[PDB]
């Protein structure tokens, strides 16, 4: 299978451009999309940028003034460079893959590495921040956007210690492997991800995101752990 | 340059569509790619439901882009409407040249208006390559000297061979005779009619129609000589790709073989079916024009 391996410097002085590599093995740059994504610690994931169709790039304004990401095919590796860097930018950043904007999913995660510094997005309104229920228990998850995203909404677990990985796509349907008990609701404006019946490998942390437009945009998360 | 190749359908009255001949190839070709690629291993054959949304996914966001252009391509529908028709209160009588010139610049203008948006259906065309390619590279063996060939075998069986079927059912080369000897017919009707008439706006609006009609056939003319080398070559590949093993690497390069032939035939296949909507769409009208002169005047 793609596997992705982020690398570098884990502490940045702000004189220094943070400069990260992503090793891609299993699989070619070609003309995919490859993502860096951040998470600050306790806050949400953030979309950095993409480069993508063998020369192209779409970077988050949030960033674009001070970001690159770039590629080396002979390498098989792509590059993030973020200047102008504070200790706001210290976050665990993620390098991942994508195949399109058209269904935009993110079906692989580097496993990501702590990097240390010493209006016009949609939002998406994802609730509760953090949940406790028991085996057997019901657990819906929501997600609202500030502007209508008609079905191009995925939804994203990361198990604990694990990358994060691709459970539900386009709202309701269910990434390969992913058990019956999981599901997907909503259109528009408002979506749920339902777990029927809780179980102990369910314990995660669980991400909605958007591809209606860019930047893409993430839920906060919804910590699930059992009481 | 998509500006040489693009294919222009009026297969219904006050209808029209184009098709960029190299980006319905392009698409049709990851197509066959992208359910090779989930038919070679037992286990990856739900993902068809996936591959079947996608695709309507691309096609959504192409007629988006498409759609731009739908003014523009209106008011050509408006200027064939015009001179096809000599009843319409606006058509006022113009020389054959000046309605050859007002057509031709309505066209082109639509022609600009696809060219102008060549990047947004490159975009498309390139997430559906990735979406195949992506399938493509996951393909998989237990044995790479041994690799199965039944995903080509059941991909042609039930997506191919009812195409190349429904093909050979029909006579193509008797469908250009008929309409080879449809165009003789306005042509001999046409000399008949300038010996008669001196100036009339019948003369012009019948060759305007005509003139429409000698290209389609044309066209479909160049399709089915495509059609017919392809049908043959798919029926000799088939055999040799089906009911074997390869290495890995050459099963790769017999899907990606098949692939380009099938996505060959089809669209020239595709194309034809409208293009022959098209030529008896406005052999209908031209009839009618026909009746009005022979047997509503007296003529």
């Amino acid at each position: 299978q793609v596997q992705l391996q982020e690398s570098g410097p884990g502490l940045v002085k702000p004189s220094e451009t943070l400069s990260l590599t992503c090793t891609v093995s299993g699989g070619p740059i070609s003309s995919y999309y490859w993502n860096w994504i951040r998470q600050p610690p306790g806050k949400g994931l953030e979309w950095i940028g993409h480069f993508y169709h063998s020369g192209s790039t779409n970077y988050n304004p949030s960033l674009k003034s001070r970001v690159t990401i770039s590629v080396d095919t002979s390498k098989n590796q792509f590059y993030l460079n973020l200047s102008s860097v504070t200790a706001a930018d210290s976050a665990v950043y993620f390098c991942a893959r994508q195949v399109t904007m058209i269904q935009g999913l993110i079906d692989s995660w580097g496993q990501g590495m702590l990097v240390t510094v010493s209006g016009s997005d949609i939002q998406m309104t994802q609730s509760p921040s953090s949940l406790s229920a028991s085996v057997g228990d019901r657990v819906t998850i929501t997600c609202q956007a500030s502007q209508d995203i008609n079905n191009s909404l995925n939804w994203y677990q990361q198990k604990p210690g694990k990358a994060l990985k691709l459970l539900i796509y386009d709202v309701s349907n269910l990434e390969t492997g992913v058990p019956s008990r999981f599901s997907g609701e909503g259109s528009g404006t408002d979506f749920s991800l339902i777990i029927s019946s809780l179980q102990p490998e369910d314990i995660a942390t669980y991400y909605c995101q958007q591809y209606e437009a860019l930047p893409l945009t993430f839920g906060g998360g919804t910590k699930v752990e059992i009481k | 340059n998509i500006a040489n190749s693009i294919d222009i359908l009026q297969e219904k009255e006050g209808h029209l569509d184009f098709v960029i001949i190299p980006h319905y190839t392009f698409l049709d070709y990851y197509k066959h790619l992208s359910y090779n690629s989930i038919y070679h291993k037992s286990s990856t054959y739900g993902k068809y439901i996936a591959v079947d949304a996608f695709i309507k996914k691309i096609n959504e966001a192409y007629d988006k882009v498409k759609s731009k252009c739908n003014d523009i391509k209106n008011d050509l529908i408006a200027t064939i409407k015009k001179l096809e028709h000599p009843y319409d209160i606006n058509n006022k009588n113009r020389a054959f040249k000046k309605m050859m010139d007002e057509y031709n610049t309505k066209k082109k203008k639509l022609i600009k208006c696809i060219k102008n948006h060549e990047n947004d259906f490159n975009k498309i065309c390139m997430d559906m390559k990735n979406y195949g390619t992506n399938l493509f590279e996951q393909l998989s063996c237990y044995n790479n000297n041994f690799c199965n060939t039944n995903g080509i075998r059941y991909h042609y069986d039930e997506y191919i061979h009812k195409l190349i079927l429904s093909v050979k059912s029909k006579n193509l080369n008797k469908d250009l005779s008929d309409m080879t000897n449809i165009l003789q017919q306005s042509e001999l009707l046409l000399t008949n009619l300038n010996k008669k008439m001196g100036s009339y706006i019948y003369i012009d609006t019948i060759k305007f129609i005509h003139k429409e009609m000698k290209h389609i056939f044309n066209r479909i003319e160049y399709h089915t000589k495509i059609i017919n080398d392809k049908t043959k070559i798919i029926q000799d590949k088939i055999k040799l790709n089906i009911w074997r093993t390869f290495q890995k690497d050459e099963l790769l390069k017999r899907i990606l073989d098949m692939s380009n032939e099938y996505s060959l035939f089809i669209t020239s296949d595709h194309l034809r079916q409208m293009l022959y909507n098209t030529f008896y769409s406005k052999e209908k009208h031209l009839n009618n024009i026909f009746h009005h002169l022979i047997y509503v005047l007296q003529m």
